RNA sequence: UUGCGAUAACGAACGAGACCUUAACCUACUAAAUAGUGGUGCUAGCAUUUGCUGGUUAUCCACUUCUUAGAGGGACUAUCGGUUUCAAGCCGAUGGAAGUUUGAGGCAAUAACAGGUCUGUGAUGCCCUUAGACGUUCUGGGCCGCACGCGCGCUACACUGACGGAGCCAGCGAGUCUAACCUUGGCCGAGAGGUCUUGGUAAUCUUGUGAAACUCCGUCGUGCUGGGGAUAGAGCAUUGUAAUUAUUGCUCUUCAACGAGGAAUUCCUAGUAAGCGCAAGUCAUCAGCUUGCGUUGAUUACGUCCCUGCCCUUUGUACACACC
């Protein structure tokens, strides 16, 4: 409950890079003004889900393809931080569209 | 004047070690060459049919010098080819994994590679001493 | 059709007639001799090993010899 | 229905729209079909502007 | 959950398909247009954006 | 610590990262020695710049190459690539700026893509048939 | 003017690659006269390389295959008949044998003696079709020197592929015989005789 | 490791087992001209005739023909290994059989007549003249067979 | 036969049915400003050297 | 093909019609002041309509 | 219908273009033990006296070139010649990562078609059927049946090759506990495969997916041959409740046509054609298919209206349900 560290790992994961790379925006200025020694939102490569189908609901016409991507981005925040007031101020702004994982780490 | 199995090309060291091999008849070949094929994707068996092992060893012992970890399916994998399937076109399949076995536990009792904690063979100290030896006998000739 | 042995009569005519060949390949003595490709290769090999024919390329599959000197 | 389209089309269109557009497709009291459009002011067809400013 | 990101929100997906058209087919005599899903801490908040409230 | 520049060629998919800094003349690609780089006909590509400027000019470098990615022979044009942009790079942060002038003028005469990566890219296979342009045979019939 | 010396020793023969430019390392680019004037400037010599293999674009515009060498062009034709797509690798071994045998058979310069066979066999009259169909004629006109260097590489490459086809005689001899056929003008060789068809029916269809 | 020469002693067009082997081809092939003996048994049993493997089948003496044609009628007793034989755990007495120059097509009759005989649908179709591992006849083998 | 040799001055055109035939003006290099129209197969360019067989046909087949 | 379309051709005319004691031959400066006296919502449409404009300016010349 | 011009029109809108996505450049920024690199706090080998390596990120230090992805920059046909009605533009050269709309797509107007789909739908009018059912389920068969005609393909006719050994390199994907997926390694087996373990809900592990063509060295040697591998026999396995009408895989044997294909006809202009494989889709098993991906990489043109189709204008019309 004085200034002890967790080594905690915050994983964010989204398909909207606006509203993805503003929580990690808000996550690395609240350790920046904390004085939370961080590694940087590190950038996954996109991963993009491809389904390839027919056009048509029956089988004619000319052969035409439609190819539907999801585009899903990932980014890891690495921290080194007391939980107590992390956590205090984690729990409210909640994120709309960003699935968001905190791990705890003894690594 | 260092010379590590890299200075060295690579056919006229296999066919150097392979001849080592042969001339000091330590390698224990397994008695079932002269009838197999060393693949599914081959046709026939090895032309050499006395010899072979000895070539396969050796460029096992120089993959793994190269390497830190080989398996015996990561042999198979590499030593693989294009498998004629007759009337459907041509795909690739692995090796004969009976013989990769057998060329790494051969290399094991006659002390070139040994059994790497993290998987495969890694090559011994033994190993890199002999390779390095071939080498240097390989560019000085 | 083509030789695959060779005889003394053939081993004669081509220690005769292969020096004096300009250019020696595989196919040139299977044509201007009578042998087939595995004697004319056995029989390059053997020839270059005497040093009457001198290498120029040595590729498998393509071997260019001409005459020594 | 040329009493029904219209009315959503100037109803839109004062709403405080930029275009409208209602197309009707069957058949009505004829057995052959037809198709048949309602569109007022200006509207987009072709590029990332209709996925940015249109409703469908 | 011991789930793939990947099927993860592909699932999400389908979740938000499923309840779409379940209020479109529920929701249709009070104008529903469309629902909005907020996956938050140990609560998930649907929000019904429908032209009449008070029959919602 | 010693002068170094760090540089890369890059054809379709082949990256050759290189290495250079001060040292005695060795030139090796991602592990042996620039005389055996297989294909033995293209050798000659890696060859190109180290011969355009003369052996000279490599007698205070030492070049190690780490290619990866691509295909035989894209590999050896992006080594080729590496080595005169390692070079022209350790000549222009520590050699004479008219030195580097007249080796990229060197390079430059004889080929742009010793200093240039090409940019030709593959293009997207569509639907319809096998390749980008190509299309499947049509019947009529 | 030395032999330089290094941490990884570059053999001599390669060494002497400094003072000149070769091809592949044994044939020099220069005494390459082209003795056909109206065929300089598209049998292009006199900018050396050292192997017949480049990844340069020549098709992106109308005339930079004229400035493409010409030792890659014939390379280039080579590759063809389907099952040879690709493999350019096997196309410049074919030329590097190839070169290796007009040197050893008629001792000059084998640079010298491909490009007198690209001379010796450009078309210099072709006909063309007049008429809206089957019922037509027939009407002589002048060749472009880019098409007669293009036309005259078809018909050497053509005539070595047809000729090492089914036999045992290789592609870089029967390359090689048909290049010093070509190269002298003897009437013998596919390309000068498909020429001198050419030629003939361009006579008879002036 | 080194190569030395040989010399061609010769002997023309040879009947081995009851089959017209042709001398100026190598033995492993010459060999094969043998109903039953394929590439691969080819091979083998001229490893285990120590004969060697590069002599013309023409320049192959008498005894050396003599042990080839032993090897190949009594294979289990080479050590050939038994599943790189013609007839497998046979129909009738379970024994590893290699079947050789004449008899194959007695075996192959011996199959094709046991099965017409139980009335099986595979020797239903080979009596019929139609494909049997159950191959689309639509539109295959429509001008012979 | 003495072939005569002649520059491209002016690309006139594309003539024949197909197209594929090239209209030039060309200036003999023995006996300049001496001038004649031809019609060319392949693919020519202005400086252009070519070698006619005659030297007296002038071309007619234009639009 | 480069021929330029109407919306780059108007924008650059009317331009020309009342920015002349500003932007020069040079495209550099004139891509940077189109940013400033024009609102043109895409880099390349900017870049078409500069130079476009630059083109023009060499032939008021 | 992109503009310039001409001009009883002038000024606009939809479509084109812009746009969005992807590819190509950034030693400029922001960074990273899920990407690497260099040192060495650390050590450890082999040849040696520094070359090739193997390993510990509060049981190391530092960096970002390479990789990733955010924010931007960049190209506008720049510049300069030539040509043009000194226009719109076009060609050449130089520079440049890029000068083919920079490459490739996505989206895409006005209107139609008696185009396809009622068998994708709990989309649907009407009709038919509804307990001896045309509902539903279960068992077995069939959809694959073979004198034959046609279409898309795969494999070939070989030496620019086959075989053997050796070398040896990608990129796009995908993956299991919200239950059995991708599987390394070890052992057994000729092989297919079995078995014991392991790692991975994934830039972490499968996976450097060590792919194939290719390269080198050998064997063959112009003979339907060691080209080709159809057909067929016997056996061993795997998937599955179930393999017979061979699911597929392996091993041995059998070893057909086919020696480059009339008449005709298809696709294609540069990282394109072609060759080469790989992944995904469907999938318990089954790829000769498709969708994408990368590897190797040409020839020929940068045109025309001759053929074919489409578009416009003029023209003729007794057609407007519009030549059916
Ligand atoms: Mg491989
Ligand atoms: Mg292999
Ligand atoms: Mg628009
Ligand atoms: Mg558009
Ligand atoms: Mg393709
Ligand atoms: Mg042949
Ligand atoms: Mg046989
Ligand atoms: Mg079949
Ligand atoms: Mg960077
Ligand atoms: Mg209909
Ligand atoms: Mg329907
Ligand atoms: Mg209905
Ligand atoms: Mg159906
Ligand atoms: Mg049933
Ligand atoms: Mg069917
Ligand atoms: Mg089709
Ligand atoms: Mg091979
Ligand atoms: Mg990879
Ligand atoms: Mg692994
Ligand atoms: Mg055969
Ligand atoms: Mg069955
Ligand atoms: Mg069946
Ligand atoms: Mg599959
Ligand atoms: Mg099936
Ligand atoms: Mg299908
Ligand atoms: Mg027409
Ligand atoms: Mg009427």
């Amino acid at each position: 409950q004085q200034q002890q560290i967790i080594k905690i790992r915050i994983t964010l994961t989204s398909t909207k890079v606006k509203q993805l790379e503003n929580v990690s925006s808000n996550i690395v200025k609240n350790a920046e003004q904390h004085n939370l020694v961080k590694k940087g939102p590190v950038r996954l490569p996109t991963k993009v889900l491809k389904i390839s189908t027919r056009k048509t609901p029956n089988g004619e016409g000319s052969k035409t393809w439609e190819t539907y991507e999801m585009r899903i981005h990932k980014r890891y925040i690495d921290l080194e931080a007391p939980v107590q007031i992390v956590k205090r101020i984690t729990q409210i702004t909640i994120e709309p569209g960003v699935d968001v994982e905190v791990v705890v780490a003894s690594n | 004047p260092g010379v590590s199995v890299r200075d060295v090309a690579a056919q006229d060291f296999i066919n150097a070690y392979a001849s080592f091999l042969q001339r000091q008849g330590k390698l224990e070949v397994p008695g079932y060459v002269d009838i197999v094929k060393t693949s599914s994707g081959n046709e026939m068996p090895p032309q050499d049919a006395e010899g072979w092992f000895y070539k396969r060893a050796a460029s096992v012992a120089r993959h793994i010098y190269m390497r830190k970890q080989v398996g015996v399916g990561k042999l198979n994998k590499l030593y693989g080819g294009a498998k004629s399937r007759g009337v459907r076109p041509y795909k690739h399949i692995d090796a004969s994994g009976s013989i990769n076995r057998k060329v790494l536990q051969a290399l094991e009792k006659i002390g070139i590679v040994e059994i790497s904690p993290k998987g495969g063979r890694r090559i011994s100290e033994n190993g890199q001493r002999d390779l390095d030896r071939i080498a240097a006998q390989t560019l000085e000739e | 059709q083509h030789a695959v042995i060779l005889d003394q009569e053939k081993y004669d005519r081509i220690l005769k007639e292969v020096p004096t060949y300009r250019y020696v390949s595989v196919s040139v003595l299977v044509d201007r001799l009578k042998i087939g490709g595995s004697l004319a290769r056995i029989a390059l090999r053997h020839l270059e090993k005497e040093g009457i024919i001198k290498p120029i390329s040595k590729h498998s599959k393509q071997a260019i010899y001409t005459r020594a000197t | 229905i040329r009493r029904a389209a219209y009315g959503v089309v100037r109803y839109v269109m004062e709403s405080g729209a930029k275009g409208c557009e209602v197309v009707v497709s069957g058949k009505l009291r004829a057995a052959r079909a037809k198709a048949m459009k309602f569109a007022d002011g200006f509207l987009i067809h072709s590029g990332q502007p209709v996925n940015d400013f249109i409703d469908t | 959950a011991l789930i793939s990101k990947k099927r993860k929100l592909v699932a999400d997906g389908v979740f938000y398909a499923e309840l779409n058209e379940f209020f479109t087919r529920e929701l249709a005599e009070e104008g529903y247009s469309g629902v909005e899903v907020r996956v938050t801490p140990t609560k998930t908040e649907v929000i019904i954006r429908a032209t009449r409230t008070q029959d919602v | 610590a010693v002068p170094s520049v760090q540089t890369f060629g890059k054809k379709k998919s082949a990256t050759a990262v290189a290495h250079v800094k001060a040292g005695k003349g060795l030139i090796k690609v991602n592990g042996s020695p620039i005389t055996l780089v297989e294909p033995e006909i293209l050798r000659f590509k890696v060859y190109e710049p180290l011969l355009l400027v003369g052996l000279d000019k490599f007698s205070n470098i030492d070049i190690r190459v780490r290619v990866t990615g691509g295909g035989h022979v894209s590999q050896v044009y992006a080594i080729r690539q590496a080595i005169a942009k390692g070079l022209v790079a350790y000549h222009q942060k520590y050699v004479d700026e008219q030195s580097k002038n007249e080796l990229k003028k060197a390079f430059t005469s004889y080929d742009r893509t010793l200093l240039i990566a090409d940019s030709r890219r593959p293009e997207p296979k569509k639907f319809g048939g096998k390749g980008a342009r190509s299309r499947f045979q049509k019947s009529y019939r | 003017f030395t032999p330089v010396v290094l941490a990884t020793p570059i053999p001599e023969e390669v060494q002497q690659a400094q003072t000149e430019i070769k091809l592949f390392n044994k044939w020099s680019f220069e005494e390459v006269e082209v003795k056909d004037a109206s065929l300089v400037d598209y049998v292009q010599v006199r900018q050396p390389i050292f192997v017949a293999h480049t990844a340069g674009r020549y098709a992106n515009k109308r005339f930079r295959k004229a400035q493409c060498p010409i030792i890659e062009r014939l390379t280039n034709s080579l590759m063809m008949n389907g099952r040879n797509n690709g493999k350019k690798l096997k196309a410049v071994r074919i030329i590097k044998h190839t070169l290796d045998i007009i040197n050893v058979l008629t001792d000059q310069n084998p640079i010298q003696v491909v490009v007198d066979a690209i001379t010796n066999t450009g078309p210099r009259e072709d006909t063309t079709r007049v008429g809206g169909g089957g019922a037509a004629r027939r009407q002589a006109v002048d060749v472009s020197p880019l098409r007669r260097v293009n036309q005259a590489i078809a018909l050497l490459t053509i005539g070595a592929r047809e000729a090492a086809f089914r036999n045992i005689k290789t592609i870089a001899e029967t390359l090689a015989e048909e290049l010093i056929n070509a190269a002298k003008g003897s009437s013998t060789s596919y390309a000068i005789k498909k020429k001198d068809e050419l030629e003939r029916v361009a006579k008879s269809n002036r | 490791s080194l190569v030395v020469q040989e010399q061609g002693s010769f002997q023309h067009i040879l009947r081995l087992l009851n089959t017209n082997v042709d001398g100026n081809i190598k033995i492993v092939y010459a060999l094969t001209t043998i109903k039953g003996v394929g590439r691969r048994y080819s091979n083998l049993v001229c490893k285990k005739a120590d004969v060697d493997l590069h002599k013309r089948a023409g320049e192959l003496t008498q005894e050396e023909l003599e042990r080839i044609v032993q090897i190949m009628q009594n294979p289990t007793h080479y050590k050939i290994p038994a599943w790189f034989l013609n007839r497998q755990n046979d129909i009738t007495d379970g024994k590893d059989y290699h079947t050789l120059a004449n008899n194959v097509e007695s075996k192959l009759r011996d199959d094709l007549e046991r099965l017409k005989k139980i009335r099986a649908h595979r020797g239903i179709r080979h009596f019929w003249g139609l494909r049997v591992r159950g191959q689309h006849t639509k539109t295959t083998g429509r001008r012979r067979a | 036969t003495p072939v005569t040799l002649a520059k491209v001055i002016k690309v006139l055109g594309r003539t024949g049915s197909r197209g594929g035939v090239t209209q030039v003006r060309v200036e003999f290099l023995e006996d300049t400003s001496r001038t004649i129209v031809r019609n060319v197969k392949g693919p020519v360019r202005e400086n252009d050297i070519l070698v006619l067989m005659e030297s007296e046909r002038e071309a007619r087949r234009l639009r | 093909g480069r021929v330029r379309t109407k919306t780059v051709k108007r924008a650059s005319k009317a331009l020309i019609e009342r920015y002349y004691p500003k932007l020069t031959l040079d495209f550099q400066t004139n891509k940077r002041l189109c940013d400033e006296i024009a609102t043109i919502q895409s880099k390349r449409l900017r870049n078409k309509i500069a130079g476009y404009t630059t083109h023009l300016m060499k032939r008021i010349q």
